[PDB]
C-alpha cells in the first residue's frame, strides 16, 4: 500500500571548509508523493531551500532532490528532516562528509 | 550510444481540495527537458536543457493541447477507478503512467514502453510486442477489453514507433553537446576502521552522466555482491550522479580488494584499490 | 513530444 522514503544527505562537490558548495537531501522510494522535507543548520530550518520537480522510478515510487547553497566549516552541523504519512514523527538524517 | 525518451505522468486526487493535480515530466535519458503541470498556466523548460527553447509556438501549442486532453482523460480515469475498486469518493488516489522509446546509436527503435499504475501498483502495461496488454488484476482486464475493442495498442504503437522515435532523434541533434556526452565517473577509495580488526573500504564514483553505472568489489578476483553495501545512485544537482559501494574487510587484507567500475563514459572498465 | 491519451481506463 505505502512505501517509506529512503533519505540521503550529501554535498554536490567533496566538502572543503571555507569553500562554497551545495547541500543535498535526496528523498526516494516513497509512495504516496506528499512529503515534508527540511534542511537543518545546527538544528534549525534553513530558508531558501529549492527542490526538483516530483518524478518517479521504474517501480512507481517517488523521488525529489532538496538543495541549498552552503559553505561548510569544521564546527557547523547539517541535517535533513523528513516527514511522510508512513513515519510516526520526522526522520532526521545527519550530513556526514564520508557518505 | 543508446538513448531513451520518457514521460512520467502523475494524477493525484485530493477530495475537498480541488480537481486532481496532473503532472507530465519529460526526460531524454537522465535529463529532464519539460514539465507540464495542471497547477501552472504554461510549461516550464529546463535551463540544463536549453536545446528545447528552439522549438517555437507550433510545438508548444500542440503540446499544451495534448496535455489538457490528458488532464481530462486522467481525471475521468481516476473517477472510473473508484468504481473498478469499489472505493469511496473520500480518499486520495494516484494514477501514474510512464511511456516512451529506447533507440540505438542509429536512432532506430530498440523498445517502446507504456505502463500505468494505480496507487503504486501495476495496473496495465503495453507488452514489449507493442500489441498485447498485461492486466494486473480483474479491474485492469476491463480496461484491456475496452482497449482491444478500440484498437488502442495500434494508436500507442504508432506514437512509440513514429512521433517518439522522430522527436528523440531531433532532441538528440539539437542537444548534441550535452545529450550525446557521457561524463565518466571520478573515482577513489576511502578507508575507515570499524574496530581493531575490521575496516570499511568505500569505493566512490562522482560527476558521472548518465546515471547508469556498475560498482562492484572483488576479493582475490571474486565478486563480493552479497557482502557489498550499495547506496542508490543519487543526483548531484548539476546533471551528474554519485554512487558508492562499501565492503567490511579484515584489517590488514585491504590490498586483496579491488573496486571495479563500469560506465558509458569509460572506454574500458576501471580497477582501483585503497592507496594508503 | 507528448502522446495524447487514446482512451481512458
Amino acid at each position: 500500500i505505502q512505501r517509506t522514503p529512503k533519505i540521503q544527505v550529501y554535498s554536490r562537490h567533496p566538502a572543503e571548509n571555507g569553500k562554497s558548495n551545495f547541500l543535498n537531501c535526496y528523498v526516494s522510494g516513497f509512495h504516496p508523493s506528499d512529503i515534508e522535507v527540511d534542511l537543518l543548520k545546527n538544528g534549525e530550518r534553513i530558508e531558501k531551500v529549492e527542490h526538483s520537480d516530483l518524478s518517479f522510478s521504474k517501480d512507481w515510487s517517488f523521488y525529489l532532490l532538496y538543495y541549498t547553497e552552503f559553505t561548510p566549516t569544521e564546527k557547523d552541523e547539517y541535517a535533513c528532516r523528513v516527514n511522510h504519512v508512513t513515519l510516526s514523527q520526522p526522520k532526521i538524517v545527519k550530513w556526514d562528509r564520508d557518505m | 550510444g543508446s538513448h531513451s525518451m520518457r514521460y512520467f505522468d502523475t494524477a493525484m486526487s485530493r477530495p475537498g481540495r480541488g480537481e486532481p493535480r496532473f503532472i507530465s515530466v519529460g526526460y531524454v535519458d537522465d535529463t529532464q527537458f519539460v514539465r507540464f503541470d495542471s497547477d501552472a498556466a504554461s510549461p516550464r523548460e529546463e535551463p540544463r536543457a536549453p536545446w528545447i527553447e528552439q522549438e517555437g509556438p507550433e510545438y508548444w501549442d500542440r503540446n499544451t493541447q495534448i496535455f489538457k486532453t490528458n488532464t481530462q482523460t486522467d481525471r475521468e480515469s481516476l473517477r472510473i477507478l473508484l468504481r473498478y475498486y469499489n472505493q469511496s469518493e473520500a480518499g486520495s488516489h494516484t494514477l501514474q503512467s510512464m511511456y516512451g522509446c529506447d533507440v540505438g546509436p542509429d536512432g532506430r527503435l530498440l523498445r517502446g514502453h507504456n505502463q500505468y499504475a494505480y496507487d503504486g501498483k501495476d495496473y496495465i502495461a503495453l507488452n514489449e510486442d507493442l500489441r498485447s496488454w498485461t492486466a494486473a488484476d480483474t479491474a485492469a482486464q476491463i480496461t484491456q477489453r475496452k482497449w482491444e475493442a478500440a484498437r488502442v495498442a495500434e494508436q500507442d504503437r504508432a506514437y512509440l514507433e513514429g512521433t517518439c522515435v522522430e522527436w528523440l532523434r531531433r532532441y538528440l541533434e539539437n542537444g548534441k553537446d550535452t545529450l550525446e556526452r557521457a561524463d565518466p565517473p571520478k573515482t577513489h577509495v576511502t578507508h575507515h576502521p570499524i574496530s581493531d580488526h575490521e575496516a570499511t573500504l568505500r569505493c566512490w564514483a562522482l560527476g558521472f552522466y548518465p546515471a547508469e553505472i556498475t560498482l562492484t568489489w572483488q576479493r582475490d578476483g571474486e565478486d563480493q555482491t552479497q557482502d557489498t553495501e550499495l547506496v542508490e545512485t543519487r543526483p548531484a544537482g548539476d546533471r551528474t550522479f554519485q554512487k558508492w559501494a562499501a565492503v567490511v574487510v579484515p584489517s590488514g587484507e585491504e590490498q586483496r580488494y579491488t573496486c571495479h567500475v563500469q560506465h558509458e563514459g569509460l572506454p574500458k572498465p576501471l580497477t582501483l584499490r585503497w592507496e594508503p | 513530444f507528448l502522446r495524447g491519451r487514446a482512451y481512458g481506463l
